[PDB]
């Protein structure tokens, strides 16, 4: 980098590296401490977090607990399963968060015959955020997930009040259809760009609420998680992958490279 | 290579130093408002000076940051004023640049004698796509070497579109 920046021996020598999962900007250890650590007199009683995470367009809900060897997944549901239940579009929206969360609750609570805490991760807590969508679905789903109402959309700021006519509307995609409506007579340039697939499968707005309404039914009816079929084995995926992973060296090879180098770069061209 | 490592402007930040609070500052503010449409921000003196006649926390200067299209207008519009001639300094080693103009009228904007005239500081910070990596909350990273904005690269950018001249050695 910059000549008069650059790093001394002494800088590096005494540098204390942060964790790794911190270097990665992925773990808030301060919040993790407080999420995980258990009352000392409840002994080996695991403290299960419901982890909700948003990728660029897949939602992740795992129920996780901890172990000094590593954390431990009890249950996992991904919003990409939702085609299974009759959901194909907008699956990182507030309603896919709800749906996925309900899928998580129903699924685990099944394989159990349950108290659990929200790991928001690094998400901001803004009112109307969709992490909290996950929460509602896991809670309407059957889990005991301790929570308050003031981050669900349709929470009145300037009064301690929830409009649930609104929050229902979000669970079902009502803000998405209403946009989808509104775009059907003020601009079809854009309505064909985004909302494309809805044309391509003939699902115009009004129906949006039913898709989710019956995604719900479908889910409670069979939450039991279908793994993908696979196609190619452990071994193959491995083998084709090693075609693309460089492999280190011997000191012997490196030794030559320098000796070779002092043959070239040195003895007067 | 080049695809997707274009060279957008991150932001333009106009700045008005005024060795005092009061009318003369709220007027500098008024200028930046009507010129940006955004309501501008005030800055307090960091320590007290005396030979500059200011006290810690005095409110001494306003400024405003402006992004996308609107940025380019005011850039070019005041870039005009400067006859499309900057200098070889003016550009930072990290590839941003700026200039001053006095008389904030030399770029649209009437006179109004109950407003006065002000000088402005123009400062243009440049970047490429994927600036977000160094700026979002999670997995905050630093941008790869062969992606960083530089002086060479930004000058050449300026010399091109705009057509303007660089100047000096």
């Amino acid at each position: 980098a910059f000549q008069k920046d650059a790093k001394s021996s002494a800088y590096s020598s005494r540098f204390q590296t942060p964790f790794r999962r911190r270097r990665e900007g992925k773990t808030d250890y301060y919040q993790r401490k407080r999420l995980v650590t258990q009352h000392k007199a409840k002994y080996n009683t695991p403290k299960y977090r419901l982890v909700v995470r948003f990728t660029n367009k897949d939602i992740i809900c795992q129920i996780i607990s901890s172990t000094i060897t590593g954390d431990v997944v009890l249950a996992a549901a991904y919003s990409h399963e939702l085609p299974r239940y009759g959901i194909t579009h907008g699956l990182t929206n507030w309603a896919a968060a709800y749906a996925t969360g309900l899928l998580i609750a129903r699924r685990t609570l099944q394989k159990l015959g349950f108290k659990v805490f929200l790991d928001i991760g690094l998400q901001r807590t803004t009112t109307g955020a969709r992490v909290f969508g996950a929460l509602k679905g896991a809670s309407d789903g059957g889990l005991y997930v301790p929570h308050s109402e003031n981050r669900f959309p349709g929470w009145d700021f300037e009064t301690e009040e929830i409009d649930p006519e609104l929050l229902r509307s979000y669970i079902f995609g009502g803000h998405v259809s209403q946009y989808m409506e509104e775009l059907a007579d003020d601009d079809e340039e854009r309505f064909s760009e985004l909302f494309k697939g809805y044309l391509a499968d003939d699902i115009d707005a009004d129906s949006l609420e039913d898709i989710y309404t019956s995604a719900h039914e479908a889910i409670r009816a069979d939450p039991a998680f279908k793994p993908t079929e696979k196609k190619f084995t452990k071994e193959q995926y491995a083998a084709e992958s090693k075609k693309y992973r460089q492999t280190k060296l011997s000191k012997e090879e490196r030794a030559a490279r320098v000796a070779a180098k002092i043959a070239a770069l040195a003895g007067q061209q | 290579q080049n695809p997707m490592r274009d060279l957008k402007i991150e932001k333009l930040v106009l700045n008005i130093s005024v060795g005092e609070s009061g009318d003369r500052l709220t007027r500098a503010s008024k200028v930046l408002e009507q010129l940006s449409g955004q309501t501008p921000v005030q800055s307090k003196a960091r320590y007290t000076v005396r030979t500059f006649g200011i006290r810690r926390n005095e409110k001494i200067a306003v400024h405003v940051t402006v992004r996308g299209p609107k940025a380019e207008e005011i850039l070019e519009r005041g870039l005009k004023v400067k006859e499309y001639q900057l200098r070889d300094r003016n550009f930072s080693a990290t590839g941003n640049f700026g200039f001053g103009i006095d008389e904030h009228i030399d770029l649209g904007i009437k006179y109004d004698p109950s407003i006065g005239i002000f000088g402005m500081d123009f400062y243009v910070v440049m970047n490429r796509p994927g600036a977000r990596v160094t700026r979002r909350k999670r997995c905050k990273g630093t941008v790869g070497n062969s992606h960083k904005t530089t002086k060479e690269d930004t000058v050449s950018w300026f010399k091109q579109k705009y057509d303007a001249d660089v100047l000096d050695k």
